[PDB]
RNA sequence: UUUUGGCAUAGUUGC
C-alpha cells in the first residue's frame, strides 16, 4: 500500500530520502599499515582504476589530461569519461577517434583517482565525527585498504575481517571541505570529552615504554637507523 | 590431499618420502623412528608427514570419468 | 554597526577556498603570483594567505538581516 | 676505511649440505651472504606447464604447481643459461630453457604412481634431483596424463620454487658475550652446538668491547646445486649486483 | 576384575569408541524417519 | 587481482633509473641516494661499510615501503669528502671484500675435498 | 497411488542403505557422508529440530503481568493423532481484584 | 615508524613463560584458596545451626550470601596481589599491562592464579536443577565450586563443572553484546 | 507438492496459509567443511513464541549439562536460541505406553 | 528399573522419574525427550568390569557391539527430568574412591565429561584453558574454515564450494576428533607460528604470513562455482534454445566474447574465462530472436572445470557448468586458530625476511602478542607448545579438556628432553639485518584455518553504474556493485562536522540528481 | 558434439536438436569432453 | 553502428 511504501525504516522518507546507494563510493577489508601517515589511505589499483574524479581543463593540466586521456580507460592511472561544454559525454573505452581526444579549456575529464585524491573514509555502525573522516589517498598493489595503527581507535576498527567504506568527493568545492573539516588531523581533539582522540595503541605503546626506560643504550648505527626514519629531523646527530 | 613435494617452511623435499614413511610404520617403527630413518631433523620438516593425511587413496575407489 | 565576530570561521574558510578553486579551475583571473602552481587549490590558499581573494561573505543574523564582510576583512584563523 | 680480511673454516662438506665459519667481517655481510642464498642464487625449474590431456583427480593447476617445485639438477648448465625475458628467441631455444615431457597412461588394475621418474628431458645435465622418487600424482585405471613443460632460470626472489637452500642456519656469538639477546634466566637455556662454556657456565662474560664475528653457517642444499656450488654462486652474485650498482652510480655521477 | 584407575582412561574412551560405531552422529534424523 | 607481478621487485621497468642521487639542503655534504628495486640486501651491507669509514659523519638506510622497492640511504660525510666519494669507496671495498671471500672459500673447498 | 514422500538419505529407506563403502564409491556416495537429509529439487534440505514445551504436564507459573497469582497451565495433546493441542489454564486470581 | 624500527630490535612476544610463577607463589595461592574454602564452610556451618544472626535490613539468605561473596572476593584479591607480586620485570605479561597497551591486572591473576566466581545475573550459579546447580552436587550445597567458584587459573584448566559453570558465565557477556548492538544508536537516533 | 514445498521453503503449514507457517524449519545443508555439516545436522532451534516473552531463554541453563553444547550458539541476533546436541546425546524416538 | 536395564517389556528410552517429596512416580514414553547414556554405578561400584572392555577390544569379529553393554545393563540412558533424580559421579577413579565423605550414594558415573561438548567444540585443544566465548567463537568459526567437506566433491556441483590443496590433521588432537572424521577430513594447516612484534602488519589482530611457504602451496585452495541452466518451451510463444548468438540473428547482446561457447551454446571445460565471459549462449524466440545467455558473476575469473547436460524434472535440456578459481592466500584473506584468534593477513615476506632461528626455521605466520592478555587463550600457547612437543617426539598430542594425565608442566619437562628451551621460547634473528632480537620468541607449530571470507569475493567499487528502475538510485546487480548506502547515521555525522555541501553531494547529487518544472501560481508539478 | 556418458563412459556424437540420452546405456547424464585449445600454466 | 533490467519474502553469514 501507499502506507507501506512509506512507512518504516525501508520506506521512501527513511529508506531513500535520509538514506540511500550513492555513487563513487567502494567498500573492503582493512589491513595495518604502519608506513603510512595517519591522514593516508592505501587503495587497491583496481577500485582507483574504477572509481573517477572531473578535473576541469585548465591551461595548466591540459598536456597532462591529454596524456591521461590518451592512455584511456584500459590503463591505470587514465581517464573513462570527457565531458565536453556541451555535456556530450565521450567514453574512454570505445573512442580512438582521434577527433574526440581535442581537450579544449572548461572542458571535463573523469581521470581514475590518483595519489593524494581526498576521500572520505567510514566505518558503520557511525557514532560520532571521528567515524567519517579525509584521507589522502595512496595507492598500493593488493587488495585492501590500508590504515596507520593510531586511526582503528576513532573508528572503533580493528583487522579481524572489518570491512570500511570511502566515499570520493566528485567536485573542487566538496573536496576543499572535507580538506578543510573533517581530515584526520584536523580531528585529533574532540569535543565530546575535550581530549584527544587518536593515540599510540598496541605494539608502539608497549615499545615506547619499553624504550623510554632509563636503561635503553642505543649504539651509534642503531641511532643513525632510527634517525633514517624520523620526518622531522634537522639532520644534526645530538650529542650522546 | 597428496604430500607436499616441499616442507612449508624450509623448502626441504618432502614428496619423495610418503611411500617409504608408510612402508617403515609397516616395519613397526615407531613414528619418530621412521620420521629420524628418513632424515627429518627440523620439527617443521617432521610436521610435514607427520600429519599429512592422504585423501588422495579415497578419491581413486570413483570412477573415472 | 558590525556585531559578528571578526574572524572567519572554519566553515567560512572552507566554502571560500572551495569556491575560489572552482573559479581558478575555471579559469578565473588569479589574484596573486603564483610559481609552478597547477592545483587550484594550493592557489586559493596562496590567495587567502594573501587575503587577496575577491569574495564578500554575508552572514544572515538570526533576524531576517545581514552583514557582509570582505574576505580581506576577516582575520584568518 | 677498508674492507675487513674475511676468512673461511669448513667444519662439514656433504652432498646435502655445508657447514663452515666466516671470520673478520661485518654482521650486514654475513647476514646478507645468508639472505642471497636463499633469494639470489638462480637455479632451473619449471615454470611453463602445457596440459595436453588431465584425466587425474588432481585439476591442472594443482599438478602445474606440483611440478614446479620438482627441483632440477642446475649444477654448471645454469650459468650458461639466461633469463628467458633476456633471451632474445621466438619465446623458448635451449639456451634459455630446457623442455621436459611427460606422458603417463594408468591403463592397468593397480594404482600408477606418476613419480619424476616419469619426467623426461631434452637436456641429459638437467634431470630430476631424484633421478625415492618425488610423486607428481597417483592414477586410477584408465587416467592419463600428458604434458610439455619447459624450466627456465630464476631465483628464489621471484618464487619459492627457484630456492635452492632447504634452510640455512646461521649462528653468531653462541655463548652470547655481546648480549645482544638477553636471557631473564639463563640457566634454562641450551648450549649452542658450537658454545665452548663448560655445563656449570650458562653465558659467556658480558664484553663491552665486542663486535659480532665468527658467523656459523650450515646451508643445507633441497638438490637443485650442491651446497659448494650455492656458496660460490651465492658470492659471484652479490659480487655482480655490487659492480652493477657501481656501473650505474658512475653513470649517474657523470 | 575391576577396572583401575590407571587403566581407567584407555576404557572409557573404548567405550565411546563402541558407541560412535554403533550408533553413528546422525542417528537422531535417521531414527526419527524410520519411526 | 591486485597482486602485483612477482617480477616487479628486481626488474627496472622502463622510463627507471636504478640509481639516483640528491642532495640534502638541512645539512651540509649530505646526499640521499634513491636505489629502485632493491631492499635490505643491498641497504644493510652498504650502511655497514660506510660506518667503517672515519670521515662519513653519517651513514644510514630506510625502506619507505615493503610493497614498495626503493631503498634511501643517507650518507653525510665531513667537509673535505663528497658523500658520492665515500658511497663509491664502500662499494669498491665491498667488491674487494667478496672478491677476496670468493678465493679463499674455493681454497677451503680444495682442502676439505682432498682431506 | 497416492504420492510421492521424500526420503531421507542413508535412512533404512534410502537405496544407500546398509552398503558397504566400496558400494558406495561404485555409487559415487562418499562413504563419509552421514546422510541425514532430503534431496529437494536437487538441493539437500536438512530438518532442524525444533524445541517446544512438553505436553500433558502440570506446569504451574505465577504471571508476573496479570492478574492470576498464580497458573497452572496443561498442554494436553492425543497419542499422536489430532495435532491441535487443547492447553488449558487453571488460574488463581490475585487478591488485589476490584 | 621510530618505535617500530627499534622493535625490530627489541623484540616484543608472550609465551607459556610469562605465564607461569614460582613454586612458591603456587603454594601461597593454594593456601590461600584452602582457607578460603574453610571460611565458606565456617559459614555454612554456623548457619545451618542458626548460629548465624541476620545483619539489619537484610534476611538470612542475603547476610549468607553477602558473606560468601565477600570472604571469595577477598581471597580473590588476595590471590591476584601475590601472582602480581610474583611477576618478574621480564614478564612479558606485565610488559603489556604496564604500558596500558592490553589487558589488566585482573587478567594476569585470572591467567596465573584463579579465575574467580562466576555470576549470572549479578549473584552465584543458581539452582537450575532440583535444589542443584548439577547432579554431581548433593542437595543444598551452598559450597565455592558448588555455587560457582572457579578455583584453578586457565594455565592449570578447568575442572568440567569449573568449565560448564564459566561458559554459563561468558554467555551472559554475550547476550549483553547482542542486547548492546540492538540498541546501539537507538537512543542515539532518537536524539539526533 | 505439500511436503515438496515445506521441505523446498521451510514453510510449516498450509502454503495458502504461510503468514501463520512457522518458517526456517528446513534449510539448505551447509557444505564448508565436514564439520560445519555435522553440526548443521545436529541443530536444535528454539521459536521465539510467547514462552520467551516470559522467561529469558537465551542464557545457558544448568540442565544443558551432556545434552546440549555449551560453547557452540551462533553469534548476533540467535545467541542461546540456536544449539547444538552434545556429543553423546540421543533424542528419544517414542514408543507406545501400553 | 531393573526391567528397563534388562531391556525387558520397558525400552531403554523409556524415562521413569520418582519425586520422593510428592509422592509422584512419572514414566514417560513419548519422543522429543532428550537422553544421553551414563555409567550405573551401584554400591560405590561401576558395573562396568574390565571383561566388557576385553570383549569390546575386540569388537570385530565378536559383535559385542555397544548394545550388548546396554543390554548388560551396565550403561543407560538418562533423561534431564531423570538427571533430577540422579547422584553422579564426574570419574570413578576420584569422585566414588574411599574419602572423607562428599557423598556415598552415587547412583551414576560420567562416561567422559569431554562429551558435553558439540561437534564444532569437540575440535577445539585445551578448551578448558580459554576464555569461554572464544570457545563459542572457535564454534562459530570452525564451521567457516576450509577443507574437504565431502570425498565425492569431484562429481557433485554445489554452488559454492571451497577446497584446500594441502590439509593436514592437527598435530595437538582431542580423542572426540577420531569419531568426527576430522582426521580423515581435516580443514587446516599445522604452521611454524610465532608469537611475536615485528615490523607492524600484525598488530591490531592481523597476521604477518611467509611469502614462500605460500609459494610453496601453503593454505592454498581452489574455489568452485557451479552455474545451472535450463531452456524451456512454453507453447510455442516462447522457445529459449542453447546456441552460440551472433550479432546478426539477435536484437540485443553484449560486446562479450562468444567465441568462447562451442556451436550448441556451451562453453568447453578447460576454457580460461573472465567475469564478462560468456559461459551459457541461451537465446529466446522474438514473438531474430532475443538473447539471454548468461555471464560469469563479474569480479570472478577462473577455469571451466566441468560441463554436465541432462533432461530436468520436466524434460528439458539444462546444463550445470563448474568452474575453477585457484585461490592464493593473499594481504586481507582471514586465519584463525582454534581458540577464536581470528585475523587477516596484514602483508607477507619472502623467506629471507621472516625472522629465523639458529636452524633456519622461519614462522609460517606472526601473530601479534597483544592478541594473548585480553582474549586469555591460554589454550593456544599449551597448543603451540604441546605441538613443538609433538613434532619433536614423532607422536599426535592429545589435548583433551579434562585430563590431569595432561600438564603444561610435564610439556615442558619432555620439549626441553629436546634440547629447546621449556617454555617454547626461542632466540630468533632478524631476518633484515641478521642481528639477534633480543628478547626470546614464543614459537612452535599451530593449526590455522583458512576462513572462507576472502578479500577479492568482498571488494568492490561504484562509480556510474546500473540504478534502479523505481528510484533511480543505486542497486545491487550480480555482484557486490552499486554503492553503499549513506545511511541516516552517515547523514548525521556529516551534519555534525557542517559539511553541508559534501552531504549534499553524497545525498543529492551522486544518488538521483533530477529536475521538474512546478508551476508558480499552483505549485503542483507541470 | 561428443558427449561422455556418466556412467558408461561412451563417446557420442548428439546434435542441438534431439533429447541427450546415452545410446548403450540409455543414462541422461552427459559430459562435454575436454577443450582442445592451448591450455598452458605458469607453474607457480 | 556501443549495451543495460525482475522484483520482494524467507533463511544463513560477516563486523
Ligand atoms: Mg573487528
Ligand atoms: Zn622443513
Ligand atoms: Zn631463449
Ligand atoms: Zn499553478
Ligand atoms: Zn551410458
Amino acid at each position: 500500500s501507499l502506507k507501506q511504501r512509506l512507512k518504516g525504516k525501508e520506506g521512501r522518507v527513511r529508506g531513500n530520502l535520509m538514506g540511500k546507494r550513492v555513487d563513487f563510493s567502494a567498500r573492503t577489508v582493512i589491513t595495518p599499515d604502519p608506513n603510512l601517515s595517519i591522514d593516508q589511505v592505501g587503495v587497491p589499483r583496481s577500485i582507483a582504476a574504477n572509481m573517477t574524479f572531473a578535473e576541469i581543463v585548465t591551461p595548466f593540466n591540459i598536456d597532462r589530461l591529454q596524456e591521461l586521456v590518451r592512455r584511456g580507460n584500459s590503463q591505470y592511472p587514465g581517464a573513462k569519461y570527457i565531458i565536453r561544454d556541451n555535456g556530450d559525454r565521450i567514453d574512454l573505452r570505445f573512442h580512438p577517434k582521434p577527433s574526440d581526444l581535442h581537450l579544449q579549456t572548461g572542458y571535463k575529464v573523469e581521470r581514475h583517482m590518483c595519489d593524494g585524491d581526498i576521500v572520505i573514509f567510514n566505518r558503520q555502525p557511525t557514532l560520532h565525527k571521528m567515524s567519517m573522516m579525509g584521507h589522502r589517498v595512496r595507492i598500493l598493489p593488493w587488495s585492501t585498504f590500508r590504515l596507520n595503527l593510531s586511526v582503528t581507535t576513532p573508528y572503533n576498527a580493528d583487522f579481524d575481517g572489518d570491512e570500511m567504506n570511502l566515499h570520493l568527493p566528485q567536485s573542487l568545492e566538496t573536496r576543499a571541505e572535507i580538506q578543510e573539516l573533517a581530515m584526520v588531523p584536523r580531528m585529533i581533539v574532540t569535543p565530546q570529552s575535550n581530549r584527544p582522540v587518536m593515540g599510540i595503541v598496541q605494539d608502539t605503546l608497549t615499545a615506547v615504554r619499553k624504550f623510554t626506560k632509563r636503561d635503553v643504550f642505543l649504539e651509534r648505527g642503531e641511532v643513525m637507523n632510527l634517525l633514517m626514519f624520523l620526518s622531522t629531523w634537522d639532520g644534526k646527530v645530538p650529542q650522546p | 590431499m597428496i604430500i607436499p613435494v616441499r616442507c612449508f617452511t624450509c623448502g626441504k623435499i618432502v614428496g619423495n618420502k610418503w611411500e617409504a614413511y608408510l612402508g617403515l610404520l609397516q616395519a613397526e617403527y615407531t613414528e619418530g623412528d621412521a620420521l629420524d630413518a628418513l632424515g627429518l631433523k627440523r620439527y617443521c620438516c617432521r610436521r610435514m608427514l607427520l600429519a599429512h593425511v592422504d585423501l588422495i587413496e579415497k578419491l581413486l575407489n570413483y570412477a573415472p570419468l | 554597526k558590525r556585531i559578528t565576530t571578526p574572524y572567519m570561521t572554519k566553515y567560512e574558510r572552507a566554502r571560500v577556498l572551495g569556491t575560489r578553486a572552482l573559479q581558478i579551475a575555471m579559469c578565473a583571473p588569479v589574484m596573486v603570483e603564483l610559481e609552478g602552481e597547477t592545483d587550484p587549490l594550493l592557489i586559493a590558499m596562496k590567495e587567502l594567505k594573501a587575503r587577496k581573494i575577491p569574495i564578500i561573505i554575508r552572514r544572515y543574523l538570526p533576524d531576517g538581516s545581514y552583514e557582509d564582510w570582505g574576505v580581506d576583512e576577516l582575520i584568518i584563523s | 676505511p677498508y674492507a675487513n680480511q674475511p676468512t673461511v673454516r669448513i667444519t662439514e662438506l656433504t652432498d646435502e649440505n655445508v657447514k663452515f665459519i666466516i671470520e673478520n667481517t661485518d654482521l650486514a655481510v654475513a647476514n646478507s651472504i645468508r639472505r642471497v642464498f636463499i633469494a639470489e642464487v638462480p637455479i632451473i625449474a619449471i615454470d611453463w606447464v602445457q596440459i595436453d590431456a588431465n584425466s587425474s583427480v588432481l585439476h591442472d593447476e594443482f599438478i602445474a604447481h606440483r611440478l614446479g617445485l620438482i627441483p632440477l639438477t642446475s649444477d654448471d648448465i645454469v650459468d650458461k643459461l639466461q633469463y628467458s625475458r633476456d633471451c632474445t628467441c621466438e619465446e623458448f631455444c635451449p639456451e634459455c630453457s630446457v623442455e621436459f615431457t611427460l606422458d603417463v597412461r594408468c591403463n592397468e588394475d593397480q594404482t600408477r604412481h606418476v613419480t619424476s621418474r616419469d619426467l623426461i628431458s631434452n637436456s641429459p645435465r638437467v634431470i630430476p634431483v631424484t633421478s625415492d622418487d618425488i610423486l607428481i600424482v597417483k592414477l586410477r585405471k584408465g587416467q592419463e596424463l600428458r604434458l610439455r613443460a619447459y624450466a627456465k632460470k630464476g631465483f628464489g626472489k621471484e618464487h619459492a620454487k627457484w630456492n635452492p637452500t632447504a634452510g640455512v642456519a646461521f649462528e653468531y656469538d653462541p655463548d652470547n658475550a655481546l648480549r645482544h639477546t638477553v636471557y631473564p634466566k639463563p640457566e634454562e637455556w641450551p648450549k649452542s652446538e658450537y658454545s665452548e662454556l663448560d655445563e656449570d657456565e650458562s653465558q659467556a662474560p658480558y664484553d663491552p668491547n665486542g663486535k659480532p664475528e665468527r658467523f656459523y653457517y650450515n646451508v643445507e642444499s633441497c638438490g637443485s646445486l650442491r651446497p659448494e656450488t650455492i656458496v660460490l654462486s651465492a658470492l659471484s652474485g652479490l659480487k655482480k649486483k655490487l659492480s652493477d650498482l657501481q656501473t650505474q652510480l658512475s653513470h649517474e655521477i657523470q | 576384575d575391576e577396572i583401575t584407575p590407571d587403566l581407567w582412561q584407555e576404557a572409557c574412551w573404548i567405550v565411546i569408541s563402541s558407541y560412535f560405531d554403533e550408533k553413528g552422529l546422525v542417528r537422531q534424523q535417521l531414527d526419527s524417519f524410520d519411526e | 587481482m591486485n597482486a602485483p607481478p612477482a617480477f616487479e621487485s628486481f626488474l627496472l621497468f622502463e622510463g627507471e633509473k636504478k640509481i639516483t642521487i640528491n642532495k640534502d639542503t638541512k645539512v651540509p655534504n649530505a646526499c640521499l641516494f634513491t636505489i629502485n628495486k632493491e631492499d635490505h640486501t643491498l641497504g644493510n651491507i652498504i650502511k655497514s661499510q660506510l660506518l667503517k669509514d672515519p670521515q662519513v659523519l653519517f651513514a644510514g638506510y630506510k625502506v619507505p615501503h615493503p610493497l614498495e622497492h626503493k631503498i634511501i640511504i643517507r650518507v653525510q660525510t665531513t667537509p673535505d669528502y663528497s658523500p658520492q666519494e665515500a658511497f663509491t669507496n664502500a662499494i669498491t671495498d665491498l667488491i674487494s671484500e667478496l672478491s677476496l671471500l670468493e678465493e679463499r672459500f674455493r681454497v677451503a673447498i680444495k682442502d676439505k675435498q682432498e682431506g | 497411488f497416492i504420492g510421492k514422500i521424500p526420503i531421507m538419505l542413508r535412512s533404512t529407506y534410502c537405496l544407500l542403505n546398509g552398503l558397504t563403502d566400496r558400494d558406495l564409491c561404485e555409487l559415487n556416495e562418499c562413504p563419509l557422508d552421514p546422510g541425514g537429509y532430503f534431496i529437494i529439487n536437487g538441493s539437500e534440505k536438512v530438518l532442524i529440530a525444533q524445541e517446544k514445551m512438553a505436553t500433558n504436564t502440570v506446569y504451574v507459573f505465577a504471571k508476573k503481568d496479570s492478574k492470576y497469582a498464580y497458573t497452572g497451565e496443561c498442554r494436553s495433546c492425543l497419542e499422536n493423532s489430532s495435532r491441535p493441542t487443547s492447553t488449558i489454564w487453571v488460574s488463581m486470581l490475585a487478591r488485589g481484584g476490584q | 615508524t621510530v618505535i617500530n624500527n627499534w622493535l625490530l630490535i627489541e623484540g616484543h612476544t608472550i609465551g607459556i613463560g610469562d605465564s607461569i610463577a614460582d613454586s612458591k607463589t603456587y603454594q601461597d595461592i593454594q593456601n590461600t584458596i584452602k582457607k578460603a574454602k574453610q571460611d565458606v564452610i565456617e559459614v555454612i556451618e554456623k548457619a545451618h545451626n542458626n548460629e548465624l544472626e541476620p545483619t539489619p535490613g537484610n534476611t538470612l539468605r542475603q547476610t549468607f550470601e553477602n558473606q560468601v561473596n565477600r570472604i571469595l572476593n577477598d581471597a580473590r584479591d588476595k590471590t591476584g596481589s601475590s601472582a602480581q607480586k610474583s611477576l618478574s620485570e621480564y614478564n612479558n605479561f606485565k610488559s603489556m599491562v604496564v604500558s596500558g597497551a592490553k589487558g589488566s591486572k585482573i587478567n594476569i591473576s585470572q591467567v596465573i592464579a584463579v579465575v574467580g566466581q562466576q555470576n549470572v545475573e549479578g549473584k552465584r550459579i543458581p539452582f537450575g536443577f532440583k535444589h542443584r546447580t548439577l547432579p554431581h552436587f548433593i542437595k543444598d550445597d551452598y559450597g565455592p565450586e558448588s555455587r560457582g567458584f572457579v578455583e584453578n587459573s586457565y594455565l592449570a584448566g578447568l575442572t568440567p563443572t569449573e568449565f560448564f559453570f564459566h561458559a554459563m558465565g561468558g554467555r551472559e557477556g554475550l547476550i549483553d553484546t547482542a542486547v548492546k548492538t540492538a540498541e546501539t544508536g537507538y537512543i542515539q537516533r532518537r536524539l539526533i | 507438492d505439500g511436503l515438496k514445498y515445506s521441505l523446498a521453503t521451510g514453510n510449516w503449514g498450509d502454503q495458502k496459509k504461510a503468514h501463520q507457517a512457522r518458517a526456517g524449519v528446513s534449510q539448505v545443508l551447509n557444505r564448508l567443511t565436514f564439520a560445519s555439516t555435522l553440526s548443521h545436522l545436529r541443530r536444535l532451534n528454539s521459536p521465539i513464541g510467547r514462552d520467551g516473552k516470559l522467561a529469558k531463554p537465551r542464557q545457558l541453563h544448568n540442565t544443558l549439562w551432556g545434552m546440549v553444547c555449551p560453547a557452540e550458539t551462533p553469534e548476533g541476533h540467535a545467541v542461546g536460541l540456536v544449539k547444538n546436541l552434545a556429543l553423546m546425546a540421543y533424542i528419544s524416538v517414542g514408543s507406545q505406553p501400553s | 528399573r531393573k526391567l528397563r536395564r534388562q531391556m525387558d517389556i520397558i525400552v531403554s528410552e523409556v524415562s521413569m522419574i520418582r519425586d520422593i517429596r510428592e509422592r509422584e512416580i512419572r514414566i514417560y514414553t513419548d519422543a522429543g525427550r532428550i537422553c544421553r547414556p551414563l555409567l550405573i554405578v551401584e554400591k560405590q561400584k561401576l558395573l562396568l568390569k574390565k571383561r566388557h572392555i576385553d570383549q569390546l577390544k575386540e569388537r570385530e569379529y565378536n559383535n559385542y557391539s555397544w548394545q550388548d553393554l546396554v543390554a548388560s545393563g551396565v550403561v543407560e540412558y538418562i533423561d534431564t527430568l531423570e538427571e533430577e533424580t540422579v547422584m553422579l559421579a564426574m570419574t570413578p577413579d576420584d569422585l566414588q574412591e574411599k574419602e572423607v565423605a562428599y557423598c556415598s550414594t552415587y547412583t551414576h558415573c560420567e562416561i567422559h565429561p569431554s562429551m558435553i561438548l558439540g561437534v564444532c567444540a569437540s575440535i577445539i585443544p585445551f578448551p578448558d584453558h580459554n576464555q569461554s566465548p572464544r570457545n563459542t567463537y572457535q564454534s562459530a568459526m570452525g564451521k567457516q574454515a576450509m577443507g574437504v567437506y565431502i570425498t565425492n566433491f569431484h562429481v557433485r556441483m554445489d554452488t559454492l564450494a571451497h577446497v584446500l590443496y594441502y590439509p593436514q590433521k592437527p598435530l595437538v588432537t582431542t580423542r572426540s576428533m577420531e569419531y568426527l572424521r576430522f582426521r580423515e577430513l581435516p580443514a587446516g594447516i599445522n604452521s611454524i607460528v610465532a608469537i611475536a612484534s615485528y615490523t607492524g602488519y600484525n598488530q591490531e589482530d592481523s597476521v604477518i604470513m611467509n611469502r614462500s611457504a605460500v609459494d610453496r602451496g601453503f593454505f592454498r585452495s581452489v574455489f568452485y562455482r557451479s552455474y545451472k541452466e535450463q531452456e524451456s518451451k512454453k507453447g510455442f510463444d516462447q522457445e529459449e534454445v542453447f546456441e552460440k548468438p551472433t550479432r546478426e540473428t539477435c536484437q540485443g547482446m553484449r560486446h562479450a566474447i562468444y567465441d568462447k561457447l562451442d556451436d550448441d551454446g556451451l562453453i568447453a571445460p578447460g576454457v580460461r574465462v573472465s567475469g564478462d565471459d560468456v559461459i551459457i549462449g541461451k537465446t529466446v524466440t522474438l514473438p531474430t530472436k532475443r538473447d539471454c545467455s548468461t555471464f560469469l558473476r563479474t569480479s570472478e575469473t577462473g577455469i571451466v572445470d566441468q560441463v554436465m547436460v541432462t533432461l530436468n524434472q520436466e524434460g528439458y535440456k539444462f546444463c550445470k557448468i563448474r568452474v575453477r578459481s585457484v585461490r592464493i592466500p593473499q594481504i586481507g584473506d582471514k586465519f584463525a586458530s582454534r581458540h577464536g584468534q581470528k585475523g587477516t593477513c596484514g602483508i607477507q615476506y619472502r623467506q629471507e625476511d621472516m625472522p629465523f632461528t639458529c636452524e633456519g626455521i622461519t614462522p609460517d605466520i606472526i601473530i601479534n602478542p597483544h592478541a594473548i592478555p585480553s582474549r586469555m587463550t591460554i589454550g593456544h600457547l599449551i597448543e603451540c607448545l604441546q605441538g613443538k612437543v609433538s613434532a619433536n617426539k614423532g607422536e599426535i598430542g592429545d589435548a583433551t579438556p579434562f585430563n590431569d594425565a595432561v600438564n603444561v608442566q610435564k610439556i615442558s619437562n619432555l620439549l626441553s628432553d629436546y634440547g629447546y628451551h621449556l617454555r617454547g621460547n626461542e632466540v630468533l634473528y632478524n631476518g633484515f639485518t641478521g642481528r639477534k632480537i633480543t628478547s626470546q620468541i614464543f614459537i612452535g607449530p599451530t593449526y590455522y584455518q583458512r576462513l572462507k571470507h576472502m578479500v577479492d569475493d568482498k571488494i568492490h567499487s561504484r562509480a556510474r553504474g546500473p540504478i534502479q528502475i523505481l528510484n533511480r538510485q543505486p542497486m545491487e546487480g550480480r555482484s557486490r556493485d552499486g554503492g553503499l548506502r549513506f545511511g541516516e547515521m552517515e547523514r548525521d555525522c556529516q551534519i555534525a562536522h557542517g559539511a553541508a555541501q559534501f552531504l549534499r553531494e553524497r545525498l543529492f547529487e551522486a544518488s538521483d540528481p533530477y529536475q521538474v518544472h512546478v508551476c508558480n501560481l499552483c505549485g503542483i508539478m507541470a | 558434439m561428443i558427449y561422455i556418458c556418466g556412467e558408461c563412459h561412451t563417446e557420442n556424437e548428439i546434435k542441438s536438436r534431439d533429447p541427450i540420452r546415452c545410446r548403450e546405456c540409455g543414462y541422461r547424464i552427459m559430459y562435454k569432453k575436454r577443450t582442445k585449445r592451448l591450455v598452458v600454466f605458469d607453474a607457480r
